[PDB]
RNA sequence: GGGGGGAACCUGGGGAACUGAAACAUCUCAGUACCCAGAGGAGAGGAAAGAGAAAUCGACUCCCUGAGUAGCGGCGAGCGA
RNA sequence: CUGUUGGGAAGCAGCGCCAGAGAGGGUGAAAGCCCCGUAGGCGAAAGGUGGGGGGAUAGGUGAGGGUACCCGAGUACCCCGUGGUUCGUGGAGCCAUGGGGGAAUCUGGGCGGACCACCGCCUAAGGCUAAGUACUCCGGGUGACCGAUAGCGCACCAGUACCGUGAGGGAAAGGUGAAAAGAACCCCGGGAGGGGAGUGAAAUAGAGCCUGAAACCGUGGGCUUACAAGCAGUCACGGCCCCGCAGGGGUUGUGGCGUGCCUAUUGAAGCAUGAGCCGGCGACUCACGGUCGUGGGCGAGCUUAAGCCGUUGAGGCGGAGGCGUAGGGAAACCGAGUCCGAACAGGGCGCAAGCGGCCGCAAAGUCCGCGGCCGUGGACCCGAAACCGGGC
RNA sequence: GUGGAGCCUGGGAGUGAGGGCGCGAGCGAUAACGUCCGCGUCCGAGCGCGGGAACAACCGAGACCGCCAGCUAAGGCCCCC
RNA sequence: GGAUGACCCCAGGCGGUAGGGGAGCGUUCCCGAUGCCGAUGAAGGCCGACCCGCGAGGGCGGCUGGAGGUAAGGGAAGUGC
RNA sequence: GGGCCUGACUGCGAGGCCUGCAAGCCGAGCAGGGGCGAAAGCCGGGCCUAGUGAACCGGUGGUCCCGUGUGGAAGGGCCAU
């Protein structure tokens, strides 16, 4: 049958345009008051994934 | 040119892999699966694209990001394409959506926009809108850009 | 299509068993016995022919020996004239010569003698 | 761009035909596998140890028998049970693309003429569907049946005087195939085959 | 007129567990296996109190595509128009 | 048709003919023309079918006004408990209904994802309806389906013998030859059996019957063996035996060397596993989907699915749809940029894309074939103890 | 320093029980064919071969095939040899 | 070297378990086949001290057998104990 | 120890340490609006290395991005905690 993509993984990651994967920093969802502004604000920028899982996550978005 | 001078290319039939085969051919006995484990057992090994010994899966740390919306649909609305300017050299005259379609240049049921890398030839494109620097090169290059609805 | 085992199964079975008539009990009988037999003398074989340089040599330079005895000095020098002075004749020839050449070795004896 | 001799019910000539430069034999073996492939039927089939008259009863309990531990005699290893990975009843046939089809019946026709081994002819003379006719037609014709060939018209009458004989394969004009064309020595066409086989190439 | 039978196939009334989740309870297996009723050469469905954004289509059934899309989900495993 | 070889022509030879039939199968072996057929045509008094054609009947068919009589009740609808849906209480509608409350009859009512407004779509609480769809007990057709440990459990008097109180389980077992010509009669024998004889092409085709392997048992022959120590072999030399004419083959006296196979392990000759021996079955696959590689086709393009037509081992059609040509951003939205930001700082994710004089050449991409892998299925094969269901 | 060196990108893995030895330490008892690290090596996979009586890892030495040729290594040179 | 793996000269590498890559042998079936071998003997079986191949093998000869077998080149797998 | 103050910032971030992943760590410089100082300048908490907890579900404050035919609204998103 078809595989089915990994709604958890489309959900949490992007596909960029060249292959790369794309996530959200952790590590702001809370406990935050005491953490630095410098803390906080780098935790905005997404990061792209070291290639062994991203790769991995890729073949769970199968259709993209 | 006859019955036995049909004959494929080099290698575009490769013969197979076969495991299970006495010694000297390579993989027989263990059948290259090594020794033991989890992985030699005929089912698997779960999904090495997501389960990380039991571990919390380096995926599944990772947050989410905005909306993903909720019962019933997906509002439906408005979808828009870009085709550029680079790309009409292919044609002269009136240039409309439906036949931007047929160029295999749209995706149809997309409401097309015109979006300006590279040179406006001089012609009359009639998109449902234009990227504010497509309309620029396009008018002073002698050309009438058709907003339509 | 069914590709059935048929007949290839006898034909090595029927091979490797004459490959190993001579043998003892079913080590000439059963298959099996004689193949796993056939393992051993294979590398019985691949051995003894390493061996069986080794082995000659010994032969020989035991008669080598015997014959310098015969003319009152050991193999271990004669084999030390024969060397600095030049002569390069091979002990299977050596050994050939001392059993049947008897004066024609004596001479070298005494080259050798000599060549201390 | 190829000389095609045309055989005129007043004695010969020659056509334009332009055919392929280039013969890809390859392409030609590709053409020929898919149409054999697709003609398969499919039918052999086995009993998985799940699909087999057998009760699913352990056949004597697991420890202490002193016997090998078994399940049932369903079982693959049993004289009896189900075969392990069987064949089943499956489809060979897929979707070659269009174009290499149609640059297959090109080549394949393309060669033949190359060879000289083609004839493009206007209509049979004195045959009306009856073999020794047609064979005495051919007699006229060039081909007494020491090469195989391969006839193509919309004429039942033509292709019926020309059946039974061994050197010949009959066809319609509208089943030109490659295999056929291969298959034989020498094709010898017509007209409106001509045309419907001109039809294709476009 | 009914009653009983009939390889599967169909509709209805009931309806599991092993298994999956590398434990497990919501979830999965699955409205599956199976019991029972009934109908037939098929069975069910069927002439909009429909659909859902086209100021549009126009009974039902079945096929391909839509689409593993929208979504559902201890937002897990998976489920899925 | 004839000749020839052969037990036997259908082989081989000479000379011919048919083919809308050179599919297939038989006949003492290998037959277009001997047999059964095949192509092509022909056929129903009776029974059944009859969706095509013919006929007949039930059946059906106007416009404006007025009135406000009718338009499916314990129903809508609202609330509580569930179910169905992709929808697991969710913003939770819709459709179904167990319990309570309970209408209206077109200025009626249900829906368009809480609800309200608007703007719409539809007429619930009565019933019937062909076709296109599913299956395969049966009958026909066809296999890059099996050939008696296979294929159905069953080629055979098999759901049998047998096993079980029962539900239930469930076998083995095909072949003489062309033709029974199935061995008269004779002799040893109580017979079984055999020896002559007789048939046959063949009788080590004799019914315990084609072929007739291997383990296993025997008779005969050559070498060898009773002071010898062994994973049974190997190397070397010699003897005797056979084949032959400086060469071989067989056997083994003496010497040298030498710790079975498999498995599992740090490590096994191992006193760790398995194997009495032979034979025959016995384990990495298939489909759909991914991702690479690869041989080809086409190239800013590539490609059809289901189906329609055609052929019955002929291919064609079909552009619905799919991937590709633009990205960035949760999104609106913008676009060679976009996002964050007050920034026209700076960053993140993008865009710059191959060689000559339009062509070529090569390819981005896509389609098919093949190969390696991955995901879904039992997914390399045998294996539980158990769990659940209906029955006995 | 041209090497079965290295770097870059992809395909397929197996392994994630190691053991002995030398040296440096912890643990133990200045015990263990003991345990745990570190640096090396060899066995694993070189139970192929010479030495060590025999004998995974000690010394010699990295076995493509053949030779009734030659030099050597460790270790040996009185007989077994 | 020469001229597009024809074959010669030279130098070098070639222990190997898990495992990766390569090149091949054979079994069943299909196209090749309306063909070709075959009772002057098919497949199968039993010998061989001969021939080719590194090898899995393939030839060739004798006995047995008594009606089948099937090439060059390709294809497909219920493919090797 | 004293005076003044709140940079215990907002928007970013070249280049690194570290490391299997995910995390942790350091940071000049530019802009906004400031503190102290006459000035050069220094301030994005604390002499430094411990005082911590990924996702998921939910709360609250803003933003006013989506809003299931339209206007809203329910509910979601982003930012902060
Ligand atoms: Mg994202
Ligand atoms: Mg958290
Ligand atoms: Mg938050
Ligand atoms: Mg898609
Ligand atoms: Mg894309
Ligand atoms: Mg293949
Ligand atoms: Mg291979
Ligand atoms: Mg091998
Ligand atoms: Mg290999
Ligand atoms: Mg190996
Ligand atoms: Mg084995
Ligand atoms: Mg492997
Ligand atoms: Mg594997
Ligand atoms: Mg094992
Ligand atoms: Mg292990
Ligand atoms: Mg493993
Ligand atoms: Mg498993
Ligand atoms: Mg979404
Ligand atoms: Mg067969
Ligand atoms: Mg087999
Ligand atoms: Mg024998
Ligand atoms: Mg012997
Ligand atoms: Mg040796
Ligand atoms: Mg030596
Ligand atoms: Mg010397
Ligand atoms: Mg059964
Ligand atoms: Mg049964
Ligand atoms: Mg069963
Ligand atoms: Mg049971
Ligand atoms: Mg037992
Ligand atoms: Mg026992
Ligand atoms: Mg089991
Ligand atoms: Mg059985
Ligand atoms: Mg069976
Ligand atoms: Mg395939
Ligand atoms: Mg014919
Ligand atoms: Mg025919
Ligand atoms: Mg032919
Ligand atoms: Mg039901
Ligand atoms: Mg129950
Ligand atoms: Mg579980
Ligand atoms: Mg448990
Ligand atoms: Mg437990
Ligand atoms: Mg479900
Ligand atoms: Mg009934
Ligand atoms: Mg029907
Ligand atoms: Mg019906
Ligand atoms: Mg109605
Ligand atoms: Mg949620
Ligand atoms: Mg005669
Ligand atoms: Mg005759
Ligand atoms: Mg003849
Ligand atoms: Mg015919
Ligand atoms: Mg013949
Ligand atoms: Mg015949
Ligand atoms: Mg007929
Ligand atoms: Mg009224
Ligand atoms: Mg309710
Ligand atoms: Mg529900
Ligand atoms: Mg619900
Ligand atoms: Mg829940
Ligand atoms: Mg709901
Ligand atoms: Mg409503
Ligand atoms: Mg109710
Ligand atoms: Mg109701
Ligand atoms: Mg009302
Ligand atoms: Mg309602
Ligand atoms: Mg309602
Ligand atoms: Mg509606
Ligand atoms: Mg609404
Ligand atoms: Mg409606
Ligand atoms: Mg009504
Ligand atoms: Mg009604
Ligand atoms: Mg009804
Ligand atoms: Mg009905
Ligand atoms: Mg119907
Ligand atoms: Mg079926
Ligand atoms: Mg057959
Ligand atoms: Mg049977
Ligand atoms: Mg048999
Ligand atoms: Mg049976
Ligand atoms: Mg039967
Ligand atoms: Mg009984
Ligand atoms: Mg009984
Ligand atoms: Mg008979
Ligand atoms: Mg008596
Ligand atoms: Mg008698
Ligand atoms: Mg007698
Ligand atoms: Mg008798
Ligand atoms: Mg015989
Ligand atoms: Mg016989
Ligand atoms: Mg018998
Ligand atoms: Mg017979
Ligand atoms: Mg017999
Ligand atoms: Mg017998
Ligand atoms: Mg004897
Ligand atoms: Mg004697
Ligand atoms: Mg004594
Ligand atoms: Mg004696
Ligand atoms: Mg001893
Ligand atoms: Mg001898
Ligand atoms: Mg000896
Ligand atoms: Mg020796
Ligand atoms: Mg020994
Ligand atoms: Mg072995
Ligand atoms: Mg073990
Ligand atoms: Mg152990
Ligand atoms: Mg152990
Ligand atoms: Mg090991
Ligand atoms: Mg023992
Ligand atoms: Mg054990
Ligand atoms: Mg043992
Ligand atoms: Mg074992
Ligand atoms: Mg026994
Ligand atoms: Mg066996
Ligand atoms: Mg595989
Ligand atoms: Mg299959
Ligand atoms: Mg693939
Ligand atoms: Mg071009
Ligand atoms: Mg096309
Ligand atoms: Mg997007
Ligand atoms: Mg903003
Ligand atoms: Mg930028
Ligand atoms: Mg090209
Ligand atoms: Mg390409
Ligand atoms: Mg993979
Ligand atoms: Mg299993
Ligand atoms: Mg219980
Ligand atoms: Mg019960
Ligand atoms: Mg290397
Ligand atoms: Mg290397
Ligand atoms: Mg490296
Ligand atoms: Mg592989
Ligand atoms: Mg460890
Ligand atoms: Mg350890
Ligand atoms: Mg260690
Ligand atoms: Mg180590
Ligand atoms: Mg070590
Ligand atoms: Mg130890
Ligand atoms: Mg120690
Ligand atoms: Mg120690
Ligand atoms: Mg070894
Ligand atoms: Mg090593
Ligand atoms: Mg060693
Ligand atoms: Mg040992
Ligand atoms: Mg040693
Ligand atoms: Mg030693
Ligand atoms: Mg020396
Ligand atoms: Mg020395
Ligand atoms: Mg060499
Ligand atoms: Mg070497
Ligand atoms: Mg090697
Ligand atoms: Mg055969
Ligand atoms: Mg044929
Ligand atoms: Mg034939
Ligand atoms: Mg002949
Ligand atoms: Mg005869
Ligand atoms: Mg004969
Ligand atoms: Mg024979
Ligand atoms: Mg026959
Ligand atoms: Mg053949
Ligand atoms: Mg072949
Ligand atoms: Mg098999
Ligand atoms: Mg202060
Ligand atoms: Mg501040
Ligand atoms: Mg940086
Ligand atoms: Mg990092
Ligand atoms: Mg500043
Ligand atoms: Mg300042
Ligand atoms: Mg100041
Ligand atoms: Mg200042
Ligand atoms: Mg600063
Ligand atoms: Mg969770
Ligand atoms: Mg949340
Ligand atoms: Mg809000
Ligand atoms: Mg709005
Ligand atoms: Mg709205
Ligand atoms: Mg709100
Ligand atoms: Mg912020």
């Amino acid at each position: 049958p078809k595989m089915k993509t990994h709604k958890g993984a489309k959900k949490r990651v992007k596909i960029t345009a060249s292959g790369k994967v794309v996530a959200m920093k952790t590590g702001k969802r809370h406990l935050n008051w005491q953490k630095s502004g410098k803390e906080i604000r780098q935790k905005g920028r997404k990061f792209v994934l070291a290639k062994p899982e991203a790769e991995r996550i890729k073949l769970l978005l199968p259709y993209e | 040119m006859k019955l036995s001078d049909l004959r494929p290319n080099p290698g575009a039939n490769k013969r197979r892999k076969r495991v299970g085969r006495g010694p000297g051919s390579g993989h027989g006995k263990t059948a290259t699966r090594g020794h033991k484990g989890q992985k030699s057992r005929s089912g698997g090994l779960k999904d090495p694209r997501r389960f990380e010994g039991g571990r919390s899966t380096t995926l599944m740390r990772l947050p989410k990001r905005g909306m993903q919306g909720q019962v019933p649909g997906e509002i439906k609305r408005p979808r828009y394409q870009g085709v550029n300017l680079k790309d009409l050299a292919r044609f002269e005259g009136e240039v409309t959506p439906e036949l931007l379609v047929r160029a295999g240049l749209l995706k149809k049921g997309y409401r097309l926009k015109i979006l300006g890398e590279g040179e406006a030839k001089p012609l009359k494109v009639v998109a449902h809108a234009f990227s504010k620097s497509a309309l620029e090169k396009l008018k002073a290059a002698g050309g009438e850009p058709v907003l339509l609805e | 299509p069914r590709a059935k085992t048929g007949v290839v199964r006898r034909r090595k079975h029927k091979k490797i068993l004459k490959l190993a008539k001579g043998y003892w009990g079913l080590r000439s009988k059963s298959f099996r016995k004689a193949r796993e037999t056939l393992f051993a003398a294979g590398n019985y074989a691949y051995a003894h022919r390493k061996r069986r340089k080794r082995d000659f040599r010994r032969l020989w330079i035991v008669r080598i020996n015997a014959a310098c005895r015969q003319h009152g000095l050991n193999y271990s020098t004669f084999i030390h004239g024969l060397k600095k002075a030049g002569i390069e004749v091979d002990r299977k020839n050596l050994a050939d010569l001392a059993v049947r050449e008897p004066q024609v070795f004596a001479e070298l004896v005494e080259r050798a003698k000599a060549a201390q | 761009v190829y000389q095609i001799p045309v055989l005129s019910p007043s004695g010969r000539r020659e056509l334009a035909a332009d055919l392929p430069a280039e013969i890809n034999p390859h392409l030609l073996w590709e053409v020929v596998r898919w149409q054999l492939a697709k003609r398969r039927r499919g039918t052999a089939s086995t009993k998985t140890r799940g699909e087999v008259a057998y009760s699913g009863r352990k056949i004597w309990p697991q420890k202490h028998t002193g016997r090998a531990r078994h399940g049932d005699i369903g079982a693959p290893i049993f004289v009896g049970g189900g075969v392990v990975f069987g064949p089943k009843p499956r489809d060979y046939s897929y979707t070659l693309p269009k174009k290499v089809r149609k640059k297959g019946l090109a080549m394949a026709v393309a060669d033949r003429a190359r060879e000289g081994k083609l004839l493009l002819v206007e209509a049979f003379a004195g045959v009306n569907g009856k073999t020794k006719e047609f064979l005495a037609w051919a007699k006229e014709a060039g081909l007494d049946g020491s090469e195989s060939v391969l006839l193509v018209t919309g004429n039942e009458l033509v292709r019926r005087a020309a059946r039974n004989l061994p050197w010949v394969v009959t066809l319609a004009p509208e089943g030109l195939n490659v295999y056929d064309i291969v298959r034989t020595e020498r094709l010898v066409m017509d007209l409106d085959a001509w045309e419907v086989f001109q039809n294709r190439i476009g």
